């Protein structure tokens, strides 16, 4: 896939989340913990809204790694489906 | 709403409240309650632990009824129209007396004119007679004495007759009704229905039976209802091509109809509904009904004067039109679209 | 021996708060992965926002607990919950049981009777 | 497995016969394989029951076999002057297992110790026949009658009223299981 | 407890005492053919625990509304085509609280409650419950009681085998040996009619004796009775053990091994067809069974045709113990002569005060029993039938547990059945002898 | 019914009778009379039947229901008596408080039995008397 | 016209008939839990048009074959007369070759559903001390 066409989907589903303190803090970089202010259920909720949107499936292990953007970025770039 | 309600001839009800083994203090008699709309205002009634009288004519048809309440709560009475004992003694007991009976089409017995004026002029005379507290009569939407449909027509008569001897009645107007076994969305997923001579485009506000019969169950409650008229309306106005569109969203299945002119196809449905025992859905007067559209009438209190704010039918396509899916496309979602 | 079902998952200890931390994380993820899945088994005519809700609110009870030997009582609990409705054991009506679609006053509740 | 001291004599089976070693004739074997010998045999079984008389009574014209201890339903009796016999005493309310008799008492009008209340739920009794056991003056028994379904529920709930027209009718029953029963109780 | 909030030691499990097996002289990696690849995970590719969890075998409800489900049991079964993958079969669809029930009632009003169990063996259920009582009595029952006690007891018996040998081969497709076996048992529920007052709930034997002595013209006609009976066995006798359709339903069906057996809590017949000779009566006696002579079937094979020819044996050999009881039977009371324990007669009660406030107090407070626990076993018609009773010392049990014989059979289902048939399945129901009052309780 | 036993009682009873056995009972049974009840019901008894055959009811009533047997023939037709209610002294104790007429099982029509609290309730309230200002 | 054209006629008609009956003097009143699928009470899963292992697929192929065999058969059997000694020989020839395709089957347990639900081999021996 494209890392850009990746990322932008991200952002809709993550502005478009309700409890979010502000739709600005999404970056490339950006933590959903200490900036983006999800607790652990909400973090969970994101990835597996992630998972769902880019039809593939997330094992515990890794499922876990995903507290960043950028990691969620990796982990889709680095499993082979859309 | 309280543990204490006082009722217009002024008799105290000191209530317990929940559950089918509880006191609801009330005695009610449902007139009409074997139909569609009768067992949503029963179970309502019975399982808040209120005697309901059922008046009833085909014994087998009634026995749903019974297991909306405890022992000795729901009372079976065998009654016809025309006998006017039956009728009092269904009512004599009683605090409110609900209303339901009416009749789409004409049978060999009753014209609507005979089930709707005559049928409410015996029963709001017992209602007088003996001096029942609420009357609960319920009309249809477009009701009019001035009106040249027959339903509309003499459904509008009968309005005048309640008032006219017991001017406290409460007079509710609903609009089409959708729901479990409701005479709209079950038709529109039918096969048989077919026929028709609009093109589908008449237009109404449709109505949940669930939301009707918990507005029946608010009226016995709020007093300040006596002697009012309701009419009970949906949030949204589509037609019959709006609604059937939904219907073939949710079956899948993109039902077909076949379109008469009125001048042709209203002789005939005079026939079918003339040589066929059973409803046909077909009759010279449900034609005409067909090409009419329904009108609010105001000064006249609505959902929000009982405070309730009615669901849109497009949220209950899904559980009630589920059993039409074919097997291919039952496994899917709700449709939400 | 008899073949555990499905779902079945051997009953074990907590090892540590880690351990524990882990699983109720796996378990959450469990849940909310499975509510469409729920909502089409169940013919569940809410979407499965408010299934997901529910699952949210039933952890959410169980959030200030600082005893492992309860947390393993209720990661247990879970776990029979979830095999119980994954292999439709249960039915519409205990799924629906399971969704719920006290005066809020003192004055309220006073005048009603006690609620 | 098998008991503990010396082992059972014997217990051990024989060592397996072979093919070879039956000792049935291939004649026989083999005619009794294609013959369908053994169920030929079942056939002829069921023959001799089709020319045996039958078991069937024609109910209800003929009724099946009841005794003196049969437990039907329940009935309150009489003295021989009408006085009811029952004085309130509670035991049976007390010993029943399923709680299904209810029974209020007050001194009547004359003084006497008599129930105003005496229901008993039939949709709660077990027909065990605890309650006559108990009696002290064999007010409450049960009737040898068992048909008496009814159309509801309401039907079966009974009162003193029920319960007293029910002894004044079965009477003559009642009395003759009582002489035919009592001195086994 | 409080050790329990934070981490503290691991309690030990069966997994960490396992130990590895010699390697010297292992032989196999299964020396049972019950896991011999005839269970799930002998096809596909993939386990079901990860990217398995998606799939399902072909899963069907075998009951409750089912004939072979005899009843009331929810057993789903996984399929492979018409094979068993997977067994679970789903109770508690006749659980209605008995045992809890139990501790809201006198010791006599519990007893009725174990009239319904397995009941089509109320008697004998009667029967385990009045030895458990009688034994936190510490009181010693008449000999006529305990000679009425064993004979009722195989009266009972044969009525259970009568409703399960021919229910048994009503599910494998045999229809008119259950019609003649069941005017047998209307025969025998006279005598269940005459004693009490009911055919099937006698409320009869109950810790002390029995409730009434029995009339003046039944043991004349039991033994009427008993010199036809045999000729009943035979017939039944005469349309399955021979035919060759009963033999290939049931000969190599539910084979279940001696040593596994007994592992599997299995007891009765499904423990005699293994070969194991072990009965309650006999290892452990009761009432009056050291009185009598009786032979005990074993089979060898444990299958569900050893299992029948066992069970058919068991027709012959209560109606043997029967015969001794009518002539054995001695004179006496039928209730201890305690009445302090067991009701006054009426005639005592009525016209003696001591009999009047003993016959009060029995059945408003009822008895006493000494306060302990104990765990008492019978040879029920279904296996080893026992109860754990705990005694406060007051008029009401602590604790009431019935160890049901079926329940602890049920559980072995995956173990026997899990690569035979869908037939296969409905013969060993039959075969197991299921009632699910005691399953449930 | 066999040949023999339904010619034999055929010529007892004549083809009459025959028809009207073959339309309620739907077997051919011979037997003399032993009674009958208040309702009109006659009862037979015959010890050379087959077992639990040897009494048998002609009910009255053509809508014939079993509860409609008198209380003493009930157990007579039980076999829970020999002697029938003509020969037994227990229906010669008077009662004048017995039903003189024939109650039978009465579910199903309007004279079916409807139940009632026969007590008075447990609390009364007080009747308000406002005593002049 | 000929017997065989009513035949057929009026065994439709009265599967009409009876059919038609029903559809007009019965009750239907049609509603979910009635119009569900049975599964003994309880609902499971709708798993009816998947794919499903038949174990005696073998025999539906076998028995594809041998119908054409005993078909390719009836023609001698209504010309014996005729066929006589010389063609009885080919008769017996060509049932003779399907036979040994038929003795295969039973050989290799082609006809064979396996299904249920080997002895011990170590010996040991002693010694004694070393
Ligand atoms: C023979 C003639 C049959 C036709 C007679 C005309 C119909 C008149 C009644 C119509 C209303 C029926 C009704 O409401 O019934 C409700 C119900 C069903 O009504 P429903 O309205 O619920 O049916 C729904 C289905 N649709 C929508 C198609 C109508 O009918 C019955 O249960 C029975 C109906 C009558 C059937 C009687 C037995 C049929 C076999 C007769 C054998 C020959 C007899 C010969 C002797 C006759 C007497 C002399
Ligand atoms: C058989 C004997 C004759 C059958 C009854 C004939 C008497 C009769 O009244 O037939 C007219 C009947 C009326 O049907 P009706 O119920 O009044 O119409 C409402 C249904 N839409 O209409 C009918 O024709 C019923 C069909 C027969
Ligand atoms: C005429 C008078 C009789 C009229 C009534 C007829 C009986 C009606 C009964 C109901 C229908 C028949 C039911 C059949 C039941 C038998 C059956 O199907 O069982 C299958 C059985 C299994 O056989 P299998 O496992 O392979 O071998 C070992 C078996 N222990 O297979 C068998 O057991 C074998 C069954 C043999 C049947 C074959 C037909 C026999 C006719 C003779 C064949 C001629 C060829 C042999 C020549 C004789 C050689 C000596
Ligand atoms: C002497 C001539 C041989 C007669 C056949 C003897 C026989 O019945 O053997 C059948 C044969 C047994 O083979 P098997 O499976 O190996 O036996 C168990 C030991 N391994 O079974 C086989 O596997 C051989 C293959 C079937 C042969 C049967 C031929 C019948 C075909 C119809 C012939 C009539 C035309
Ligand atoms: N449902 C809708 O879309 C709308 C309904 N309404 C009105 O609402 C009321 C209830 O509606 P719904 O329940 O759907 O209607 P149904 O037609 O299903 O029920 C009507 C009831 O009237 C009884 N009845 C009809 N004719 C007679 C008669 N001659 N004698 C005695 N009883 C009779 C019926 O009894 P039985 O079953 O025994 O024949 C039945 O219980 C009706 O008055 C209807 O006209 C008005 C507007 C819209
Ligand atoms: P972050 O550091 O914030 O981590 C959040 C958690 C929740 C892990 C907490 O910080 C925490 O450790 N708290 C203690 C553990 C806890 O919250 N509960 C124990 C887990 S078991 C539990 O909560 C079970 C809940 C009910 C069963 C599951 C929910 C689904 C029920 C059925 C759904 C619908 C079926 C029809
Ligand atoms: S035990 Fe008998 S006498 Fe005593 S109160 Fe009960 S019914 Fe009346
Ligand atoms: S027989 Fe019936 S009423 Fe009497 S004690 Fe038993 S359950 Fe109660």
């Amino acid at each position: 896939l494209q890392k850009v066409e990746v990322y932008e989907r991200i952002k809709s589903l993550l502005a478009g989340f309700d409890k979010v303190n502000d739709p600005n803090n999404i970056t490339e970089t950006a933590h959903f913990a200490n900036d983006l202010g999800l607790d652990s259920l909400d973090t969970v909720e994101v990835v597996m809204a992630i998972e769902e949107e880019f039809s593939i499936e997330i094992p515990d292990k890794d499922a876990d790694q995903i507290h960043s953007v950028d990691k969620a970025i990796e982990y889709i770039l680095r499993q082979p489906d859309a | 709403i309280s543990d204490i309600h006082i009722t217009r001839t002024g008799k105290p009800l000191i209530r317990i409240q929940g559950g089918r083994s509880s006191l609801g203090e009330h005695t009610a008699t449902v007139f009409g309650a074997t139909g569609q709309l009768g067992r949503y205002i029963v179970n309502r009634l019975a399982r808040q632990g209120c005697t309901v009288i059922v008046p009833y004519r085909e014994e087998m048809a009634k026995r749903h009824l019974k297991v909306s309440g405890d022992l000795g709560r729901v009372i079976f009475m065998e009654f016809d129209l025309r006998n006017t004992q039956s009728i009092e003694e269904s009512v004599r007991h009683s605090d409110v007396v609900y209303n339901l009976i009416g009749r789409d089409y004409p049978t060999k017995n009753f014209s609507l004119a005979d089930v709707h004026i005559e049928g409410t002029e015996r029963i709001v005379e017992a209602v007088a007679k003996y001096d029942v507290d609420r009357f609960i009569q319920v009309s249809t939407y477009n009701a009019n004495p001035d009106s040249t449909c027959e339903f509309f027509r003499t459904k509008g008569i009968a309005e005048k007759v309640a008032r006219h001897v017991f001017p406290e009645t409460t007079i509710v107007r609903p609009a089409p009704m959708f729901g479990f076994e409701d005479r709209l969305l079950l038709k529109l997923a039918s096969v048989t229905n077919l026929f028709t001579s609009n093109h589908m485009r008449e237009k109404f506000w449709p109505v949940h039976v669930n939301e009707v019969g918990e507005a029946l169950e608010r009226m016995l409650y709020d007093d300040s209802t006596a002697g009012q008229t309701f009419e009970l309306y949906g949030p949204r106005q589509y037609s019959m091509a709006q609604i059937a569109e939904l219907v073939d969203r949710e079956i899948y299945k993109k039902r077909r109809h076949i379109n008469l002119p009125k001048p042709i196809l209203q002789p005939l449905a005079e026939l079918i509904n003339r040589v066929l025992w059973w409803d046909t859905g077909l009759s010279r007067d449900q034609v005409e009904r067909e090409f009419h559209d329904q009108v609010i009438d105001p000064t006249a209190k609505t959902f929000k004067d009982l405070g309730m704010e009615p669901t849109d039918i497009s949220k209950w396509t899904y559980h009630y039109l589920l059993p039409y899916r074919p097997s291919t496309y039952y496994d899917l979602p709700p449709s939400t679209e | 021996a008899v073949q555990p079902t499905k779902f079945a998952v051997t009953v074990r200890q907590s090892r540590n708060w880690a351990d524990a931390k882990q699983r109720v994380i796996a378990a959450y993820r469990a849940w909310i992965r499975a509510a469409p899945e729920i909502q089409t088994m169940y013919s569940i005519p809410f979407p499965v926002s408010h299934i997901r809700t529910r699952i949210r609110q039933e952890f959410e009870r169980h959030r200030y607990v600082n005893k492992l030997n309860v947390v393993d009582v209720l990661l247990q609990q879970s776990n029979a919950d979830f095999q119980e409705t994954m292999n439709f054991w249960r039915q519409q009506s205990h799924v629906m049981a399971f969704f719920k679609e006290l005066p809020s006053n003192f004055i309220t509740g006073f005048l009603e009777g006690r609620n | 497995a098998t008991p503990a001291g010396p082992p059972p004599k014997n217990f051990r089976l024989p060592p397996p016969k072979n093919w070879d070693e039956e000792s049935e004739s291939t004649i026989d074997k083999v005619g009794k394989y294609f013959l369908m010998t053994e169920m030929l045999r079942g056939m002829y079984v069921l023959l001799e029951q089709f020319f045996r008389p039958p078991y069937t009574i024609y109910y209800p014209f003929e009724k099946g076999p009841i005794s003196p201890r049969f437990r039907g339903e329940h009935a309150l009796r009489r003295y021989p002057s009408g006085e009811e016999r029952c004085i309130a005493c509670k035991l049976c309310e007390a010993v029943c297992p399923a709680q299904a008799i209810t029974i209020e008492a007050e001194e009547r009008a004359d003084g006497s110790r008599r129930t105003t209340r005496y229901d008993i739920d039939m949709t709660k009794c077990i027909y065990c026949g605890f309650c006559q056991e108990s009696c002290p003056v064999d007010a409450i028994v049960e009737s040898p009658n068992a048909e008496y379904a009814t159309e509801t529920r309401e039907e079966l709930l009974y009162n003193k009223e029920k319960l007293l027209a029910n002894g004044d009718k079965w009477e003559p029953e009642l009395a003759a299981a009582i002489r035919a029963d009592a001195p086994y109780r | 407890p409080q050790d329990g909030f934070q981490g503290t030691r691991l309690i030990p499990t069966g997994a960490d005492f396992q130990s590895p097996p010699d390697p010297f002289i292992d032989e196999g990696a299964r020396d049972n053919a019950a896991n011999y690849g005839v269970q799930k995970s002998r096809s596909g590719v993939d386990e079901d625990s990860v990217e398995g969890r998606k799939v399902r075998h072909y899963t069907v409800n075998f009951g409750p509304q089912h004939p072979a489900a005899h009843g009331v049991l929810r057993l789903i079964l996984e399929l492979n085509g018409e094979e068993i993958v997977r067994a679970d079969p789903h109770v508690g669809l006749l659980h209605r609280g008995t045992e809890k029930l139990c501790e809201y009632k006198t010791y006599m009003q519990a007893l009725p409650y174990f009239d319904r169990l397995d009941y089509v063996s109320m008697m004998t259920n009667e029967q385990v419950f009045s030895l458990a009582v009688e034994k936190l009595l510490n009181i010693e029952i008449p000999p006529r009681a305990k000679f009425i006690r064993t004979m009722f007891g195989e009266i009972t018996r044969i009525l259970n085998h009568l409703m399960s040998v021919l229910s048994h081969a009503m599910d494998v497709g045999a229809l008119t040996p259950f019609l003649w076996g069941f005017e047998e048992r209307e025969k025998l529920m006279e005598f269940y009619e005459r004693v009490s007052g009911a055919r099937l709930h006698a409320a009869y034997v109950r810790p002390g004796g029995v409730h009434q002595d029995i009339p003046v013209g039944l043991l004349d006609d039991i033994y009427q009775w008993a010199t036809q009976f045999g000729d009943r066995i035979d017939e039944t006798e005469e349309m399955l053990t021979d035919n060759r359709i009963w033999i290939n339903r049931l000969k190599g069906v539910g084979v279940v091994s001696a040593a596994d057996a007994l592992n599997l809590s299995f007891t009765g017949v499904m423990l005699r067809g293994s070969g194991v000779p072990w009965d309650v009566r006999k290892s452990s006696p009761y009432d009056a069974y050291d009185q009598v002579e009786f032979d005990v079937p074993v089979g060898i094979n444990g299958d569900c045709y050893d299992r029948y020819l066992c069970r058919m044996e068991e027709f012959r050999q209560s109606l043997r113990i029967i015969h001794q009881c009518l002539n054995k039977m001695p004179a006496g009371p039928v209730r201890y002569e305690d009445y302090k324990i067991t009701p006054p007669p009426r005639a005592a009660m009525k016209e003696n005060m001591e009999a009047l406030i003993h016959h009060f107090l029995l059945f408003t407070k009822g008895y006493a029993v000494p306060p302990g626990d104990t765990y008492t076993a019978i040879e029920a018609p279904k296996g080893e039938m026992g109860v754990y009773v705990v005694s406060d010392g007051s008029e009401r049990p602590y604790r009431v547990h019935i160890r049901a014989p079926g329940f602890a059979h049920l559980s072995g289902f995956d173990h026997i059945t899990r690569g035979h048939l869908l037939a296969d399945a409905v013969a060993v129901i039959g075969t197991m002898d299921l009632v699910f009052g005691e399953v449930d309780r | 019914s066999y040949p023999t036993r339904t010619l034999a009682n055929l010529r007892k009873i004549g083809l009459k009778e025959y028809f009207r056995q073959l339309l309620y009972i739907g077997d051919t049974k011979y037997g003399e009379l032993v009674g009958v009840d208040k309702f009109g019901n006659k009862f037979y008894e015959n010890k050379e039947e087959l077992p639990l055959r040897t009494r048998w009811v002609d009910y009255a009533k053509h809508d014939y229901d079993a509860a409609h047997i008198e209380p003493m023939w009930h157990a007579w037709i039980s076999y829970q008596v020999d002697t029938p209610p003509t020969r037994e002294p227990l229906t010669q104790i008077e009662r004048p408080w017995a039903p003189k007429e024939h109650v039978p099982n009465r579910s199903f029509t309007r004279g079916a039995y409807k139940p009632y609290n026969t007590t008075q309730p447990k609390i009364q309230s007080w009747e308000p008397k406002a005593a002049p200002r | 016209m000929s017997a065989m054209s009513i035949y057929i006629i009026f065994v439709s008609i009265i599967a009409i008939l009876f059919l038609a009956i029903d559809l007009i003097f019965a009750p239907h009143n049609p509603y979910k839990e009635k119009l569900s699928a049975f599964e003994c009470g309880f609902h499971s899963f709708s798993q009816s048009r998947s794919p499903f292992n038949i174990s005696f697929f073998i025999y539906g192929l076998v028995f594809l074959l041998l119908d054409l065999e005993i078909l390719l058969l009836y023609p001698f059997a209504v010309s014996e007369y005729v066929n006589s000694a010389y063609g009885l020989a080919a008769a017996l020839i060509f049932i003779g070759i399907i036979t040994i395709g038929f003795v295969y089957e039973l050989g290799h347990d082609a006809l064979k559903v396996h299904s249920r639900q080997l002895k011990s081999s170590v010996v040991i021996s002693y010694l004694g001390n070393i």
